């Protein structure tokens, strides 16, 4: 289950990362 | 331990290149890196500014590219300017001259690598068209603090740093980090070039204005001049007649006759007398 | 060894020759082919840059460890016009001058089957300058055996002094394509 493992942890560090990255981008007026 | 007298000489073409730089990159606090060198213990040399391509968020911004950076060194060492990293550079448009915790953090960083590097903070929307606001910094140590140890000796008057600024205190001055003292120097060739910078061409320093528009000015002139004219006469009609002291200033908020009287005058003295000189310069020097 | 290879070829009117198998422009590829992986079997960092001999003596590509770029410019290249040599060794040395690794040593190749048109005397001068500014020069000659043989001899001399082992002559009679010669020559031999 290597590769299946894998794959499910990288989708997990992507949508991760991609929250990171969107909460630290303030809003205009 | 560091030296309060501490200078750093910026180059002009690394205070333009800066200065452009972060215009551009108004409101982004852009970022850029600089080559200078370290001649001695109480001088640095600023040489260069070349900016990150990085544009980041409109609240902060990030390296992007440290192959970008290498290849810009290696190669303006090739040719260029061979001297190598210092600092980094950063706009603050309309904050003042402080470090945020980040900037710190960045710092923090230089100094660890090159325990004299420096940070520098320029104001494109402050910056005037004149005096430019600028300034350079390092941080302070925590070990001192602590331990009551000091920034720098002052063994000098050059500490009073022309008043640090109450937002640089309350932005941490003084207490995480403290100013430094920038100054400019020319080798003569930059500076007789910025003498020639304004400089016009004699296309022009002979080349007599047309005189139709001329005519045309002098009549709207005195125009407006005969209308001046009637409103001192109302003014003055009064004056300090009817004693407006008490009124001041504040007789009126408005259209005062003498300073409009004084200032067309003034130039239209100006217009008309160098366009008459001219003329006579002219007809007498073409034969 | 760090090296900043400087590698001129000509492209004279005579290179429309064929008198090597297939035809000379040919065998300067081959010869610019095996030179180049030859360096590059040398240290990696190695670097060279091309120029061709012509009329205007035109310069190719600057200094760069890639070969891959260097066959393919030099591919798009028909033999035209004349050798002006002594013009394209100073640019190849100014060439060699500016070169980001300093440490590198300094080395020019030059492809020159043609008649060379030169003095003599401003051969040695040259000589003297390129040998006081530090840069060894090996002549890889093909065609005119008599012609300028005997010039780029005393030139050759004149590099090494006495020991300057660094300059090298090649001249290859007509025959085969110009790559067995060029493997089992001293110049790569030594490599």
């Amino acid at each position: 289950e290597l590769r299946e493992q894998l794959k499910e942890l990288t989708k997990q560090y992507e949508k991760s990362e991609n929250d990171l990255k969107a909460l630290q981008s303030v809003g205009q007026i | 331990a560091v030296d309060t007298a501490e200078q750093v000489y910026i180059s002009s073409l690394a205070l333009l290149k800066m200065l452009k730089h972060g215009r551009a990159g108004v409101p982004m606090e852009v970022m850029g890196l600089m080559l200078g060198e370290f001649v001695d213990d109480y001088t640095v040399r600023v040489i260069d500014v070349f900016a990150m391509p990085q544009s980041g968020t409109g609240v902060s911004v990030e390296a992007v590219d440290p192959v970008f950076q290498a290849k810009m060194l290696d190669m303006l060492k090739q040719t260029g300017r061979p001297e190598m990293v210092v600092g980094w550079y950063h706009s603050h448009p309309g904050f003042g001259c402080w470090l945020s915790g980040v900037d710190i953090n960045t710092q923090q960083s230089f100094e660890a690598l090159s325990e004299r590097a420096v940070a520098v903070v320029v104001d494109p929307i402050q910056s005037v068209k004149g005096k430019v606001v600028i300034d350079a910094f390092r941080l302070i140590n925590a070990n001192m603090m602590v331990l009551g140890h000091e920034p720098r000796q002052t063994t000098s008057n050059l500490g009073h740093l022309n008043k640090p600024s109450i937002q640089a205190l309350i932005h941490g001055l003084n207490r995480h980090y403290y100013s430094i003292t920038i100054n400019y120097r020319k080798n003569e060739l930059e500076q007789k070039m910025l003498l020639n910078l304004h400089k016009k061409s004699w296309m022009e320093g002979l080349t007599l204005q047309d005189y139709s528009e001329h005519c045309k000015h002098n009549e709207s002139v005195v125009k407006e001049m005969l209308e001046l004219a009637k409103n001192y006469n109302k003014a003055v009609e009064e004056e300090d007649k009817m004693t407006p002291e008490q009124l001041a200033i504040k007789n009126v908020g408005k259209q005062d006759p003498k300073r409009h009287l004084e200032e067309h005058v003034d130039v239209l003295m100006t217009s008309n007398i160098v366009q008459c000189l001219a003329a006579m310069l002219d007809t007498v020097v073409f034969k | 060894v760090l090296e900043s290879t400087m590698v001129c070829v000509d492209n004279s009117e005579y290179m429309r020759n064929g008198d090597f198998l297939p035809t000379r422009l040919q065998a300067q590829q081959d010869a610019v082919n095996i030179v180049c992986h030859s360096k590059t079997r040398s240290n990696p960092e190695n670097n060279v840059g091309l120029i061709t001999l012509a009329n205007d003596c035109e310069v190719l590509t600057t200094l760069t460890p890639d070969t891959g770029r260097i066959l393919s410019k030099l591919h798009t290249v028909q033999p035209k016009g004349k050798i002006t040599f002594c013009t394209g060794i100073r640019v190849a040395h100014l060439a060699l001058k500016h070169r980001q690794g300093k440490n590198h040593k300094m080395r020019i190749i030059a492809f020159v089957g043609s008649p060379v048109e030169d003095n003599e005397k401003d051969l040695v001068k040259l000589a003297k300058r390129l040998k006081k500014e530090k840069v060894n020069v090996d002549i890889i000659n093909f065609g005119e055996e008599e012609v300028n043989t005997e010039k780029l001899t005393a030139f050759v001399n004149t590099l090494n002094g006495k020991d300057g082992t660094g300059s090298h002559l090649v001249t290859v009679p007509p025959g085969p394509s110009l790559a067995d010669a060029l493997i089992s020559s001293p110049i790569l031999a030594g490599e």
